[PDB]
RNA sequence: UCUAAGGGUCGGGUACGAUCAACUU
RNA sequence: AUUCAUAAUAACUUUUCGAAUCGCAUGGCCUUGUGCUGGCGAUGGUUCAUUCAAAUUUCUGCCCUAUCAACUUUCGAUGGUAGGAUAGUGGCCUACCAUGGUUUCAACGGGUAACGGGGAAUAAGGGUUCGAUUCCGGAGAGGGAGCCUGAGAAACGGCUACC
RNA sequence: UAUCUGGUUGAUCCUGCCAGUAGUCAUAUGCUUGUCUCAAAGAUUAAGCCAUGCAUGUCUAAGUAUAAGCAAUUUAUACAGUGAAACUGCGAAUGGCUCAUUAAAUCAGUUAUCGUUUAUUUGAUAGUUCCUUUACUACAUGGUAUAACUGUGGUAAUUCUAGA
């Protein structure tokens, strides 16, 4: 099939090289599938030792993760145009590692309202001692604490969907959300 | 290709098995176990070329189906199951227990030893690292594992093994003025003191020797094996005692040695 | 005709070679993973056929010679505890060694079991 | 050198697993991992005190130096982040008992942090592959100039 | 239905912003 | 030499594994019940390590031809960033970007009555010629291509198609 | 065992080839052929390929046997001896054969995987799982199909197979 391989390129000398082996299932390469949003699809693909890979096509939900407060909630997310990538082997509008996302944000809304007691934009005693103590802390930022008016939240996806099957990734914050949004011009 | 080999070749197996080339046709494989392919003795052979004690593979497989021999303790009825250095071969037939070490020559020195000394056997530490649930683990040259060790046991290092509970009774450390028995090489067979060491940073540690003749010589430190310290080994060693006489003095003996 | 099996599913009723794998009819796996390439007719009912199959689900008012006159037994009976169990209507603790069924066999004029 | 300012390209180009939390108001501003990549090459100030990133660096990237290390020339400084080096040496013919001039040319990935330049001599040890023709990273420099600008300079 | 690229005039407390308009690929 | 081994936090999984298995021996203790305990093994099983390996890989090294001197980049040539794929590295594959890379120290192309070596023949010495082979490893199973199963095959005394 | 000889001329010395001479695990062919030991052998030409005719499966005290098979255990009324078949599990990816393609490519030696997989061997290694975690249950251990088998059939035919 897809041969992985380097016989069949060329030298660094420009030399056509000969086709030399038939194809070999040790440099094999496989077909993507452009894992898009909605309705969790996941296809397991044998390979090399047995060692099932889980092809995710069409997933819904994922894991995101927010480091300075260090924790990490499932959230569904949102839209997406990706790639600058390919032409042959994926095809349609996916959803990638490294990709930039919109999700829920209601899971951390929620998290740090029970947690340090503070709303963002716009009790009991045991509750009372905990916040007060964990308080001089929900000091985020200007742009996160904006995020969470309109409730969708720019986080990056880490996770390699068409390998792993999952969407877990990690929430926008400091010079990557200040950088971010002056790209993301692609399909295929 | 396309898998693994199952055959090997008269002529291809390590020379020190002694046995016939061309088209003399095949040779035993050793199946996979603690040693290598190369630096190992299958039971056919220990059993059929050295001690004589059978002529065929199917006597010697009727000997290993009768539960009679053993390997650290444990009987292995494979043909083939390789067996290696400083492993003890254990025949209820004679009482005969076995050490499979090295004569200088690099052959399999056929060692008869006590039961006493067949109580245990030696290890080289190959890596020492901590297993999962921060278990530290020890692995010797013939792949046993040895969890909760002295943490003095660092790498090279040996370890006197009990062969009926895989424990750790006492070990030896890596340094000047200890016995060495290597394994592998031009110089395999030998006994020689180590003199010092020479690191290399990415470039294969060498060690220099010093037999008791002082024929002094370098080995490299894979294939160096430490067993005591000067003059108290903890084995009891072979005929020849990794001197290497050369050639001539092997003729001068063997001609006053003796008229037979 | 031509001895070809009809399958479920394959309309278009003409001789149609294709695809067969494991857990499937028409094709009987010689190794692991083999597939292959065989000639079955389509489910439709037309003349080229020479056999029909017939299941009889209800009964009519006559009985037939070979089919309703007799009645050929089970031969093996339950091997698994449980399914005794279920066999006999026992249902809790009703030690089966008893319960399970036998076979005498005449091996000669002196017959065991 | 380098003017990527740091971030020339369309991602966003970090350390992994390297997380400078706002949070923490840490009076340096300048979270960095470097490494001994060993065997005495000595860790460049530019490596530890810059901001580029070059995930193929043996100091602050992921590869690492292992088996051989060759030392030649840079006859090439016309692709980022890479070079190519010429390895001269002598081919012994016994017919002749006599010898032959002879070069490879070998391509190297360079970090910015050394300047290289066409004539210097440059130490490099073998990495994993990061291309289709490199293997070997710079791990030394040696520049055959002694900074000789001023001998341009007659008057 | 989109994407990209290709410009003008103003600003620099002695790296870039605001504003304006074409068609071509 | 590491972002190593390992551990700990937050969660995540369509949720893996954590014996409904088998043979011989039948013993020990009492509250004598087909009661409670218990041996030697077999097979299977998660992870780690080892072994047999495999895949990639560094350096150097191969015959004749200049009546082959300029090749590569076209729809990848050389590199960079990111992603996808892969058991994994990597233009392996593509997106964007840059314009590099090899060459009279013989590139590229052509030829080989060319598988490669260990080795063989003949030689004072130096050497010339041979090496389809009884070891080693590369390939191939009429030609091509594709793929199932499996730890391992692009398998052919295994499938699929075309010739 | 570091060897040379014949041929250009009327004759000489040269250059220089031709010819001879010896060997060949280098082949062929011709003549001849008593013995012992050792023995290569459709490579060259057609990787046309032999285009005929025959062959790689396998079980132990220890996965499943109501064979409507044997003998008989006489220790047994559930089996418990042997054992065809078939399911399951391993193996068939080794070996053997050939040299077509192949000129930095295989390959040799030398490295590396801090760049990965690894059945099997070998050694270590799971008190943590009743998901409403006090009835929710079988844990003295729960569920379903199906093969072989019985019998009805198709086709001229194949290691074809259908229905019950």
């Amino acid at each position: 099939g897809i041969s992985r391989d380097s016989r069949h390129k060329r030298s660094a000398t420009g030399a056509k090289r000969a086709q030399f082996r038939k194809k070999r299932k040790f440099e094999l390469g496989r077909q993507p599938a452009n894992t898009k949003i909605g309705a969790k699809r996941i296809h397991s693909v044998r390979t090399r030792g047995g060692n099932k890979k889980y092809r995710a096509l069409r997933i819904e939900t994922g894991n995101f993760s927010w480091a300075s407060e260090g924790i990490s909630k499932k959230t569904r997310i949102a839209g997406v145009v990706y790639h600058p990538s390919n032409n042959e082997l994926v095809r349609t509008n996916t959803l990638t590692k490294a990709a930039i996302v919109q999700i829920d944000a209601t899971p951390f809304r929620q998290w740090f309202e029970a947690h340090y007691g503070q709303t963002l934009g716009k009790k009991s005693k045991n509750a009372e001692r905990k916040w007060a103590a964990r308080a001089a802390s929900a000091k985020i930022e200007s742009s996160v604490e904006s995020q969470f008016s309109a409730g969708r939240l720019y986080a990056c996806i880490s996770s390699r969907p068409g390998q792993s099957g999952r969407c877990d990734g990690y929430i926008l914050e400091g010079e990557e959300l200040a950088f971010y949004l002056r790209r993301l011009t692609a399909k295929k | 290709a396309r898998g693994p080999k199952k055959h090997l070749k008269r002529l291809a197996a390590p020379h020190h098995w002694l046995l016939d080339k061309l088209s003399g046709c095949y040779a035993p494989r050793p199946s996979a176990g603690p040693h290598k392919l190369r630096e190992s003795l299958p039971l056919i052979v220990f059993l059929r070329n050295r001690l004589k004690y059978a002529l065929n593979g199917r006597e010697v497989k009727a000997i290993l189906m009768q539960r009679h021999v053993k390997v650290d303790g444990k009987v292995r009825t494979d043909t083939t199951y390789p067996a290696g250095f400083m492993d003890v071969i254990t025949l209820d037939a004679t009482n005969e227990n076995f050490r499979l070490v090295y004569d200088v020559k690099g052959r399999f020195a056929v060692h008869r030893i006590t039961d006493e000394e067949a109580s245990y056997k030696l290890g080289k530490v190959k890596k020492v690292q901590l297993g999962k649930k921060g278990v530290p683990y020890v692995v010797t040259h013939d792949g046993r594992t040895i969890r909760y060790p002295d943490p003095n046991i660092k790498v090279n290092d040996t370890v006197k093994i009990d062969l009926a509970s895989g424990k750790i009774t006492d070990f030896i450390k890596f340094d000047a003025g200890k016995l060495v028995y290597v394994t592998g090489g031009r110089n395999l067979g030998r006994i020689g003191t180590i003199v010092h060491k020479e690191r290399h940073d990415g470039g294969f540690d060498l060690v220099h020797i010093k037999d008791s003749l002082d024929n002094t010589f370098v080995t490299r430190l894979n294939n160096v094996f430490v067993i005591g310290e000067q003059g108290k080994p903890y084995i009891s060693l072979p005929k020849g005692k990794g001197i290497k006489l050369s050639i001539a003095e092997e003729r001068d003996r063997r001609r006053a040695q003796q008229g037979l | 005709k031509q001895g070809f099996p009809m399958k479920q599913g394959v309309l278009l009723p003409t001789r149609i070679k294709l695809l067969l794998t494991k857990n499937v009819s028409c094709y009987r796996p010689r190794r692991d993973g083999e597939r292959k390439r065989k000639s079955v007719r389509g489910a439709i009912v037309g003349p080229d056929l020479a056999v029909l199959a017939l299941v009889i689900v209800k009964k009519g008012e006559q009985e037939l010679e070979g089919l309703t006159d007799t009645t050929v037994p089970k031969r093996l009976g339950p091997k698994r505890a449980n399914n005794i169990r279920k066999f006999f209507g026992l249902s809790k603790e009703d030690d089966v060694r008893d319960f399970v069924i036998r076979r005498e066999v005449t091996k000669g004029e002196k017959t065991y079991t | 050198s380098t003017e990527l300012t740091v971030q020339s390209e369309r991602a966003f180009q970090k350390q992994p697993h390297i997380f400078n939390n706002p949070k923490v108001k840490t009076s340096k501003r300048t979270k960095r991992w470097y490494k001994n990549a060993g065997l005495g090459f000595k860790t460049p100030k530019t490596a530890i005190e810059g901001s580029y990133i070059d995930k193929k660096c043996p100091f602050t990237g992921l590869v690492s130096i292992r088996g051989k290390i060759l030392t030649g020339t840079v006859v090439s400084t016309k692709m980022h982040r890479t070079i190519v080096i010429r390895r001269a040496y002598l081919h012994y013919i016994p017919k002749y008992n006599r010898y032959e001039k002879r070069h490879k040319n070998v391509p190297v990935h360079v970090s910015p942090a050394f300047r290289v330049q066409v004539g210097d001599i440059v130490t490099v040890g073998q990495c994993r592959p990061i291309s289709k023709t490199v293997r070997f990273n710079v791990v030394k420099v040696s520049a055959a100039a002694g900074k000789a600008n001023k001998q341009f300079a007659k008057f």
